């Protein structure tokens, strides 16, 4: 049995989110990709180094941010600036998260040597799609 | 700290391969060619192989970024064949999907 | 057994220095 | 194959840059080594593995300054504590089997 | 077609160029990689180009020695 | 009804140079998924008839990328599990298009880029035969 990405069965009292509740086979036919980069194109270049600082914006956005993150981080790359779009519950007070925001901001742009945008989506608690 | 003392060595190796990497290429360029005197090739044979061990292209290991598996990495993507069906499964890579046809 | 290295081959690269420089 | 086609032959091969006088198929790898880049020097080895060392370091900055929390160091820590306190702990130096 | 090739100066330019002439097009076609930029490029294609043509006019010696099997027509 | 008065400063020197002419221009975009490459196309069509550039649009083939990677960690290879990575193609040529109108079309074609795609420009300029050339030298 498949058992990649995916969230079992276990009678209907588990919510679950719009991008859990789908099997990974259904990428690019339900759902989209959490990331959008020209790296794996045909005869494009540079695709590993895209890969590695995904992944650190996973663990360093999810770290950052603890226990208000909703789901999962969408990163576009555009030109040379950096998007990173996030849901965050409503944990922290409006204070901190511009505090975050801006030490987010500007650690990030120091750090890849390129800017970095942050867009932040607030909602009250996690979207459930399915069960609950 | 690397994930393993394995990928530690890698990159010693990959350090002294570069340092070296000019200077082993002008040797080499007089062993790899017959109209130079047999003379001074074999003297050419000595200084290229008196240089450090680790200074070598060939002993250069391919692995992955992440879990350092010795075998089974994809050069594209740099990564293990568990660890990029982990982010391709989730959604995280960029136009890869499920092959069906 | 044959030897005749100097072939019989004239060019001077000298000759074209003036379109060199420029245009 | 006749003299004027040698010479046309080499004649080309001097405007455009290539070798001139007859080479052997062996000597030709000595033009290849400088014509290309050495494997070692090509960015995609000598910069395979991104610095660990940096990024081990800098997260366990961040987590001594309260900006960043992280759940996994967390968890050895916590680990470790219940280890010393069930007396099972890594004693000092020339302390295993000395005694 | 738009140059100022004589008789023999075209054919002996085809014959020096090799690959590069069209037979079908008449167009000739230059690409040059080994700059690394691609102003160097430029002035290095169309330094080929002048050569070419300048070379092509001088009926050197030697060009008499011809072989009637390597003639075009 | 209060708006900033004139709020507009750009200038634009016309020197002496004369402009380069560009035979035809080429762009080629490259992408993942058709609705966006679909929507750009659209985006550059209304832009390029409002500047007056009399562009034609077509699709070149696609092409698919597929490889096979083991499924279980531990032998059993017999079962696999395969990938593919689908690039669609997306080619908008440019013909009479002079250098000054080429800087400002490409620069807006360019910022206005989905971060899922990419393209990639061929510029055809045209110019007349070199000094050495066209001045008679034997
Ligand atoms: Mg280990
Ligand atoms: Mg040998
Ligand atoms: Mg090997």
């Amino acid at each position: 049995k498949n058992r990649a990405a995916r969230v079992r069965v276990s009678k209907g009292d588990k919510p679950v989110t719009y991008e859990e509740a789908h099997a990974p086979h259904y990428i690019a036919h339900r759902k989209g990709w959490l990331s959008l980069h020209t790296g794996n194109l045909d005869g494009e270049d540079h695709a590993a180094e895209r890969t590695v600082e995904d992944v650190f914006l996973r663990k360093f956005m999810l770290g950052t941010f603890p226990g208000c993150l909703a789901d999962q981080l969408v990163l576009k790359r555009r030109a040379n600036q950096l998007e990173i779009c996030a849901l965050v519950l409503r944990q922290l007070p409006p204070h901190k998260f511009y505090f975050l925001v801006g030490y987010s901001e500007t650690l990030l742009s120091h750090f890849y040597k390129c800017p970095v945008h942050l867009h932040l989506q607030t909602v009250p608690s996690k979207v459930v799609y399915k069960y609950i | 700290y690397y994930v393993d003392w394995k990928m530690l060595r890698d990159v010693k190796r990959r350090k002294m391969a570069y340092e070296y990497a000019d200077e082993r290429l002008r040797i080499n360029s007089l062993r790899k060619n017959t109209i130079l005197p047999k003379d001074l090739q074999e003297v050419a044979d000595e200084e290229i192989a008196s240089l450090p061990r680790d200074s070598c292209p060939v002993r250069i290991r391919n692995r992955c970024v992440m879990t350092s598996r010795p075998r089974g990495v994809k050069r594209r993507w740099r990564l293990s064949r568990i660890v990029f069906r982990h982010l391709a499964d989730h959604g995280q890579l960029s136009g890869v999907q499920r092959a069906m046809w | 057994k044959k030897e005749e290295p100097e072939l019989s081959d004239d060019f001077d690269v000298e000759q074209y220095k003036r379109f060199w420089t420029k245009k | 194959l006749s003299e004027y086609a040698v010479r046309m032959s080499r004649l080309s091969a001097r405007l455009f840059g290539e070798v001139a006088r007859p080479t052997d198929s062996k000597s030709m790898k000595v033009v290849k080594l400088f014509s290309e880049q050495p494997l070692a020097k090509r960015k995609e080895t000598y910069d395979w593995y991104p610095n660990h060392n940096t990024y081990f370091a800098l997260m366990g900055t961040l987590r001594f300054l309260g900006l960043y929390r992280d759940e996994h160091q967390d968890f050895r820590d916590e680990q470790l504590r219940l280890k010393k306190l069930r007396g099972k702990g890594k004693p000092r130096k020339g302390e295993g089997k000395r005694a | 077609s738009s140059l100022n090739l004589d008789d023999h100066a075209k054919k002996k330019l085809i014959k020096l160029v090799g690959d590069r002439y069209c037979k079908s097009t008449d167009v000739l076609t230059i690409k040059t990689d080994r700059c690394p930029l691609k102003r160097q490029n430029y002035d290095y294609a169309v330094y080929l180009l002048t050569v070419l043509y300048h070379e092509s006019w001088k009926t050197e010696e030697w060009e008499k020695k011809k072989t009637e099997a390597d003639m075009e027509e | 009804v209060d708006v900033p008065k004139d709020m507009t400063k750009p200038e634009i020197t016309i020197s002496d140079e004369p402009d380069t002419l560009y035979k035809r221009l080429s762009v080629l975009v490259k992408g993942h998924d058709k609705a966006v490459l679909d929507s750009y196309e659209y985006f550059a069509v209304l832009a390029a008839k409002e500047l007056g550039i009399s562009i034609k649009v077509h699709e070149p083939p696609r092409k698919i990328e597929r490889f096979t990677l083991l499924k279980s960690v531990h032998i059993f290879k017999k079962h696999r599990v395969q990938y593919e990575m689908r690039t669609l193609y997306r080619c908008l040529e440019l013909e009479h298009l002079t250098g000054s109108t080429a800087d400002v079309y490409l620069e807006y074609i360019q910022r206005n880029l989905p971060e899922g795609v990419a393209m990639e420009v061929t510029k055809t300029k045209l110019e007349q035969l070199p000094e050495h050339i066209r001045k008679p030298i034997w």
